[PDB]
């Protein structure tokens, strides 16, 4: 069944749509971004865990 | 590790319940 | 075998599931297509129970139980002589539930009554699968989930209860036992409401519902009427349930001290009063 | 090296899917 | 996809979207308290502070 | 959806009825009716006018009395603290007399004081009772409900004076506090044995989850055939409408057999009272003829026996 | 903060929220 | 046909009968 | 925003707001009550007595 | 969907609510001024827990 | 299948698709979270930086 | 029962349709390559368990 | 978007965003209390004060 | 909405509420001025806990 | 504020206000009672019995 | 909203409530001096505690 | 303020004001019997019987 909005609702529902989902995606990226440079979430085959990197006096919760 | 390793999943499924509520809502009404 | 007036509405259709074929009675009972599932699902539960029975060599309603695996054995299927069978008859249990509460949505829609019915025996057949899921999941197996048993399960309900030292004081036993002593109070109160003004002395014509409202408004100074006391009962029953299946849920896999020690954490030391 | 990588690849994705030059891509 | 809100209604998708995304960003924050590494809130280091050389990702390193 | 009969979208309101002329009605109900839209939204909005009976009244001076006696004994309790008092709000009670009293009314602090308020509280109850009898009366209605709480009264007299008296201890009886009388259903039960060996306990429990199930599956009926006007029962009663014949054929297709729309209040006011009325049976039976549910439900093969332990506990002293 | 002291800080917290959202539940139909 | 009554004892045979509900 | 009782009814809005700021008072009071630094009902001394320079809040001192 | 206000009672009641919101907001700025004056709300580095700062025997609760 | 839409409901099938890829990434995010080698919040090694040899998939290796 | 839908209207959404579908699908695709590129995600015959390769000092959550 | 008011009811969404925002304000400083390094309320120190570096956010440092 | 009340009926509402108000407030600020003549509600840097100032067979509630 | 009774309520703001600082006098005498310093009830000393210059609120002492 | 009630109604209820509410609140105001005269409400700022003046053998529930 | 019958019931401010000063006033000699300086019930001394001095109220006394 049709929602009943005209073209031109379905136009300026889509304009408003693309601006809010692309705003938050581009948001969402530079956050992703900034916070990977911080600190890169995929830890890599060594991996991250402190236990097997930093020395026996670090504390690790894990 | 401490409570958020369930706390993500809490908040997973209140996250699928609210974006359910609008569809069940709407199917309600 | 067929009410006064019975034939009046057993018509065609209303099956969510079924079609024409299972569509028609067998004495009182409208069948449908849930209803074939729920007789075999029932039929078969209890062969099993009786299985159990010729198993175990417990031919007593009161003695006999199916008990689910061990806590060793965690999600794993049992040997049928080691929790099997009250895994079959937990999936047996389930969907003659199922099954039951479709073919009362099936009747519902034939009668073109709404599905409360249904539904509040859905929220019945929601505690017993979260019961016998729910709690497993959150222990890490079948074997933390009650027995089939008429007086056993009553020593499961027994021991988990006491594995908390004294489950009276559990939040959702309180509230629960409050929803059900106040399901039981307002049972009695409501048929006797009801049959109070239909049933007054010999000699006394039939009250009125302002009669039933003045009652409860001399009485107790409310009068929930006619529709809100119906309401209210359906809210309490459920109410009781969904409280029945935060108790099931809880005692062990979010509290496992004693209820005690949970009432201890935190209303002592309520900060208004904890000085 | 690859973290950077995957920095650079989500600016990019930012900057090409910010509202005013992902429209530019609008048909209708 | 302007044509969608002809058959599904915008403002229940958008409404569902937000709530879903609220609580979606519960969780993914929770994920990262969750996380040693990612935990702000207790600001514990990084490994690659005690790793003289670049962990990568798909970089094949060996032991 | 459909709509549920769950809330009321849309109250309306009309002039606040008094009542239906009772003797003694105009003096005696007292409060302006006063309409609160949340309980609109349930049933119906209207609270008051109550009757300020002589029974009500006096019952209801007694329950004060009873309640501030166990408020002041909690204080003295605990240094008259009110601060301590709800700390320990759930925990402290007015004790029931110790056993070396037997059936003496000890000294107030030795039980003494809940002896009182047993007294106290039963008066009133019972003024209550009379109250919930005399108030069905006055609107010529039968007196159901006056006898649902006498079934319940039947109980507790049972819990705290009838059973104490025939075991002849008072420490039999309940005490007055949350959790002190969660303690006495504790001790109850594990000093007589077990009471889920107990078939009264069984069928009480069968009564009250029963109650729970007829008066969920009735208000589930009852909303379900509003669409029928089956809410206004009384009419469905007298004039037997198409909500009731639809709500006994659901239930005749359902479970082979159905009620009538006075039959199902039937049903359930039975189901509800038997709770009390077969709980006293089972709670009388433990300590007068019934010293263990276990050892008693093993005699009548009630007990489930399980697997025999691997290493049981043996009893040091034999 | 004290776990007593955090919970019924939050206790608080959940309170506020009921009290505010109150009217705004009143009058949501 | 009981397979205790025939096989030797290395060999595990188990009852039809369980032994948990000694009633 | 004085077109917001256009829309938003202002009985509900203050309702609310008084509502939530007298729990939220009561909120952040215990909060400081919380704090040992901030509780004036036990009246505890702050660390600034002890301590033999201004400690700052943004400045950015070491040990 | 539309409070009904006319132009003169919505802005009355904008007057009203601007005192109400300024006046609370003023009154608590000077109340927070004040707090932050006797103890301030947020820690240096050094912190400000009593056991980092006061000798050993004035007690802490932490 | 742009035919489906002349008999299955679209926005029913892309509401029901929306819902259960939602439920789907949580259950998918979860089932790697709970793998050592695939939690990338606790960052494990992975089990190739210890092999001389790469282990392949379908490689017929032998120990 | 049909859904009363055009052949137009169901072009259009089988437009939207297939472009959600498989943008979607190719992102999933490109998602699933790079997490398969940072761990293959079968193990081989070896398996990939820290305790079957790495040293006794490795911890392992298996 | 000023026609989202069109589609999406303003009084609805701005009263969920204040019961949101008040929700997550509460959520955030209760975040704040429960990070050592962000309670005001027990005034912990910052590790700054005993660092002889800057250690960034983004910064390479090495241990 | 709109409660019905006159300006006339606002205006007397209002003395009345400046009465009230007012007369509380300031009844208030002398309760509060007496008890903090009486013992100062808030503690300076050394604090006014009985246990650092007090000798130590003076009892502390702590 | 005199135009709040236009679109206020003035006996439920009147009765609220009135209920609340029943509430709010019963638990700001109780934050007395709990203090030590202020507990009437109890009657502890002052510690500036004890003190030898007055503390101060703003004073800025030392130790 | 309005109570209905006349000026000259609302005048005779207001003459007695000043009447309750005055003398109610002189006889406490007395009720407060006797219990103040009789014990001062208020330790001085040595206290009233029996700990801290009476011997050691005077019990005291702190 | 003869004028607040206008708006405000009287019956109900002082049925309600009765019922409150009722609960009140137990409130109050209750917390006069926790006191014990001032629990008449149990006739504790004085701390002013065993001064040789008047501890005063707002009196700068010192230790
Ligand atoms: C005849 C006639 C009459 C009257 C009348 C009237 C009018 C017209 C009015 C009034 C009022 C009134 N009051 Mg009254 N009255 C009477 C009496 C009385 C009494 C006795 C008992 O006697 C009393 C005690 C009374 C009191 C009162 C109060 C409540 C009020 C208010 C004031 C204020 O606000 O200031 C005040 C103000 C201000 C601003 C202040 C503030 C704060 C806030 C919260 C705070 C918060 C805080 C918190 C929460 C925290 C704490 C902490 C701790 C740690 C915890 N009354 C008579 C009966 N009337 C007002 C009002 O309401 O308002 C709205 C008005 O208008
Ligand atoms: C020592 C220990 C102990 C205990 C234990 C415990 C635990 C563990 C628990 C519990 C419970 C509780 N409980 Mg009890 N108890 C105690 C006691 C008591 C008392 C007194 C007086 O004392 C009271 C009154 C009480 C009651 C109660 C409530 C409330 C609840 C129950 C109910 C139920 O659940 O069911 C629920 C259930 C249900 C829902 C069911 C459903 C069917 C299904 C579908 C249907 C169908 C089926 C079928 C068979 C068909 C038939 C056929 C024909 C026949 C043909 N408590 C002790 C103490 N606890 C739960 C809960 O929590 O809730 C909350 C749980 O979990
Ligand atoms: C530590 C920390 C952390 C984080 C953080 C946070 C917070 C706090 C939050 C967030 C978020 C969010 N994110 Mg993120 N992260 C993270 C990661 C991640 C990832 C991975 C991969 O890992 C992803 C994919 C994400 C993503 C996202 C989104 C989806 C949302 C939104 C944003 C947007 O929209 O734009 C943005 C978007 C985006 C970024 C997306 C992109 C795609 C691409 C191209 C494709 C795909 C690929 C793949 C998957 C590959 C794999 C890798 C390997 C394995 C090597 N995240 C970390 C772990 N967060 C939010 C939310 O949820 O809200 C609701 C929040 O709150
Ligand atoms: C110790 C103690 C204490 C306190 C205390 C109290 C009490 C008791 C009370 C209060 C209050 C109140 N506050 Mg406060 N505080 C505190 C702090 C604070 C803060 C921080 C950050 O820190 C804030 C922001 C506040 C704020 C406030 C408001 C919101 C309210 C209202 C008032 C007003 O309006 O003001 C007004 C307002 C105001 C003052 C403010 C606003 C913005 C500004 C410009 C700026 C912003 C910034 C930020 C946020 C960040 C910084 C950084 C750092 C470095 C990190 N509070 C402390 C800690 N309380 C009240 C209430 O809540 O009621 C409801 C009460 O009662
Ligand atoms: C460690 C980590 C990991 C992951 C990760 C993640 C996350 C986080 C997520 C995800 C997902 C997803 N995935 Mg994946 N993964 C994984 C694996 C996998 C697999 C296997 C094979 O294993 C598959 C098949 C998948 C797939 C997918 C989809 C289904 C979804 C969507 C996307 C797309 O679309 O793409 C796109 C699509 C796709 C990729 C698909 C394709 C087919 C193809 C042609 C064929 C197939 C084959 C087979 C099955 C056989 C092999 C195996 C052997 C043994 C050799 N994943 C890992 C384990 N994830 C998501 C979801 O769920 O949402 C809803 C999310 O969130
Ligand atoms: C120890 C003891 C004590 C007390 C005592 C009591 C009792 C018993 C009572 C009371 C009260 C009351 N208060 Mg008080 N206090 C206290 C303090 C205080 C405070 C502080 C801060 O500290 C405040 C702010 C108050 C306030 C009040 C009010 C609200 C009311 C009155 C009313 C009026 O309005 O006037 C009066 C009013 C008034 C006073 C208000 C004013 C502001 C001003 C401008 C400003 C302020 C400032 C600030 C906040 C900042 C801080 C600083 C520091 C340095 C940090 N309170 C102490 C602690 N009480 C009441 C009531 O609640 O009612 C309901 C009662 O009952
Ligand atoms: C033992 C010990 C004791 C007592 C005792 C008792 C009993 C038994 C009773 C009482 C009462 C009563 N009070 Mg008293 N007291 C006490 C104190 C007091 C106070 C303080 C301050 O502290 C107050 C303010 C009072 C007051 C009162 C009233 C409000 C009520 C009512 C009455 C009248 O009206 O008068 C009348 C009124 C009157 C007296 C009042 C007046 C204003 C004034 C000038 C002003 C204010 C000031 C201030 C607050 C300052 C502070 C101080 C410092 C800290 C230095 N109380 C002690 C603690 N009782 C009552 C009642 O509640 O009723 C309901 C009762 O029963
Ligand atoms: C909050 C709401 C509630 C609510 C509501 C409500 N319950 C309804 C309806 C509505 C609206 C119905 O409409 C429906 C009906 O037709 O009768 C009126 C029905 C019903 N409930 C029944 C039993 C009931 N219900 C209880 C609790 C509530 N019932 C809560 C309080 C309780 C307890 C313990 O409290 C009991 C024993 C049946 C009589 C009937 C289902 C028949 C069935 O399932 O068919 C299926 C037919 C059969 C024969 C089922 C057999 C299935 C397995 C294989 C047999 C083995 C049984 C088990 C494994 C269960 C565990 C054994 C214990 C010893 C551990
Ligand atoms: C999104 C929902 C999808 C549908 C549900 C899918 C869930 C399970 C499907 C599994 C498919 C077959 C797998 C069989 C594997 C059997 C071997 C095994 O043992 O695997 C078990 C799988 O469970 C199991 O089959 C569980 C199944 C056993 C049947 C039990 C029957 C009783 C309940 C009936 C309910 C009917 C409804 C794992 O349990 P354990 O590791 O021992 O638990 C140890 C605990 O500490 C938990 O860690
Ligand atoms: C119904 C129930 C919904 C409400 C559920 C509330 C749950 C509150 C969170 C649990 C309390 C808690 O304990 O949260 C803790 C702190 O939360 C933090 O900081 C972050 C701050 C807590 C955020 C709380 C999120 C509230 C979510 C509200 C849900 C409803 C929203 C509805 C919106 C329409 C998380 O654990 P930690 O001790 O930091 O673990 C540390 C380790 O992970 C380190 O490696
Ligand atoms: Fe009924």
């Amino acid at each position: 069944i049709r929602t009943g909005l005209t073209d031109e609702e379905c136009q300026e529902i889509h304009e408003m749509n693309m601006l809010g989902m692309h705003a938050y995606w581009s948001i969402g990226l530079i956050a992703n971004a900034l916070a990977y440079a911080w600190r890169p979430f995929h830890q890599g085959r060594a991996g991250n865990r402190l236990e097997d990197h930093a020395p026996d006096y670090v504390r690790s919760a894990l | 590790t401490g409570e958020a390793v369930w706390l993500i999943w809490f908040m997973a499924a209140l996250a699928l319940i609210g974006g359910a509520l609008p569809i069940v809502v709407k199917w309600w009404r | 075998a067929m009410l006064d007036f019975e034939r009046k509405y057993r018509v065609r259709g209303g099956t969510l599931l079924g079609g024409d074929l299972f569509d028609f009675w067998v004495g009182p009972f409208y069948v449908g297509f849930f209803g074939v599932t729920a007789i075999f699902c029932a039929v078969f539960g209890f062969l099993m129970i009786g299985l159990k029975a010729a198993i175990s060599e417990t031919w007593s309603i009161f003695q006999l139980v199916l008990a689910p695996p061990n806590l060793e054995n965690g999600f794993a299927l049992a040997p049928l002589d080691e929790g099997g069978l009250w895994q079959i008859v937990t999936a047996c249990a389930i969907g003659a539930f199922v099954s039951w509460a479709l073919r009362e949505v099936e009747i519902s829609r034939k009668l073109g009554i709404g599905y409360h019915i249904p539904f509040a025996f859905g929220v019945a057949i929601s505690f017993f699968v979260l019961a016998q899921l729910g709690r497993p999941l959150l222990l890490g197996g079948w074997g933390h989930a009650f027995p089939y048993g008429i007086i056993a399960h009553l020593d499961w309900v027994n021991n988990v209860g006491y594995q908390n030292l004294h489950y009276h004081y559990h939040w959702a036993h309180m509230l629960g036992c409050s929803l059900f002593f106040a399901t039981s109070f307002a049972l009695a109160l409501h048929g006797g409401l009801i049959l109070s003004v239909t049933n007054p002395k010999k000699g006394e014509v039939v009250k009125t519902a302002e009669h039933e409202n003045t009652f409860f408004r001399d009485f107790v100074g409310y009068s929930i009427g006619s529709l809100g006391i119906h309401r209210l009962g359906l809210a309490l029953a459920l109410s009781t349930s969904i409280s029945c299946i935060f108790g099931i849920l809880t005692t062990g896999p979010f509290w496992s001290r004693g209820w005690p020690e949970w009432w201890y954490t935190w209303w002592p030391q309520i900060p208004i009063w904890n000085w | 090296g690859d973290a950077g990588i995957v920095v650079a690849v989500l600016v990019i994705l930012a900057i090409l899917g910010w509202p005013n030059i992902s429209s530019t891509l609008r048909r209708w | 996809m302007w044509k969608l809100w002809k058959f599904v209604d915008f403002r229940m998708t958008a409404v569902g979207f937000h709530l879903f995304f609220a609580l979606l960003a519960f969780a993914v924050h929770f994920a990262c308290i969750s996380s040693e590494r990612f935990n702000w809130l207790e600001g514990a280091p990084a490994a690659e502070y005690y790793m003289d050389e670049d962990p990568g990702i798909w970089k094949r390193t060996s032991y | 959806a459909e709509y549920q009969n769950v809330f009321t979208r849309v109250q309306v309101r009309g002039p606040a009825e008094q009542g239906l002329e009772v003797p003694g009605g105009s003096w005696n109900r007292v409060g302006r009716p006063r309409f609160s839209y949340l309980l609109g939204k349930i049933g119906d909005a209207q609270v008051g006018p109550i009757y300020l009976g002589a029974t009500g009244v006096v019952a209801s001076l007694g329950f004060l009395i009873f309640c501030l006696m166990v408020g002041f004994n909690w204080l003295a309790a605990v240094d008259w603290s009110v601060r301590e008092v709800f700390r320990q709000f759930w925990w402290l009670a007015v004790e029931v007399p110790p056993p070396e009293y037997g059936l003496r009314i000890p000294p107030f602090n030795d039980g003494g004081w809940f002896l009182w308020g047993l007294a106290i509280c039963s008066l009133s109850l019972l003024m209550w009772w009379a109250r919930t009898y005399i108030r069905a009366r006055a609107l010529g209605l039968g007196t159901h409900v006056a006898w649902a709480f006498a079934a319940a009264l039947w109980f507790y007299f049972i819990i705290t004076i009838i059973r104490p008296v025939a075991i002849g201890s008072w420490d039999e009886s309940l005490p007055i506090g949350m959790f002190a009388h969660l303690d006495w259903l504790v001790a109850i039960s594990e000093r007589y044995g077990n009471f889920y060996y107990n078939p009264f306990h069984m069928l009480s429990i069968a009564f009250c989850f029963g109650s729970a199930l007829l008066f969920a599956a009735h208000g589930a009926t009852i909303l379900a055939t509003g669409r029928y006007n089956s809410e206004r029962e009384i009419e469905q009663i007298t004039d037997r409408g198409t909500g009731s014949e639809r709500a006994a054929l659901f239930w005749r297709w359902t479970m082979g057999f159905n009620a009538t729309m006075e039959s199902i209040h039937r049903w359930g006011y039975w189901m509800a009272i038997l709770v009390p009325l077969v709980a006293s049976i089972g709670l009388f039976l433990s300590g007068t003829v019934i010293e263990s549910w276990y050892e008693w439900g093993l005699k009548h093969n009630l007990v489930p026996i399980y697997e025999e332990l691997s290493d049981p506990a043996r009893n040091p002293a034999a | 903060m004290d776990v007593v002291d955090i919970s019924w800080l939050v206790t608080l917290a959940v309170l506020a929220l009921l009290a505010g959202a109150y009217p705004v539940f009143k009058r949501w139909r | 046909y009981r397979l205790e009554d025939f096989a030797p004892e290395e060999i595990r045979t188990d009852s039809f009968y369980s032994d948990f509900l000694p009633t």
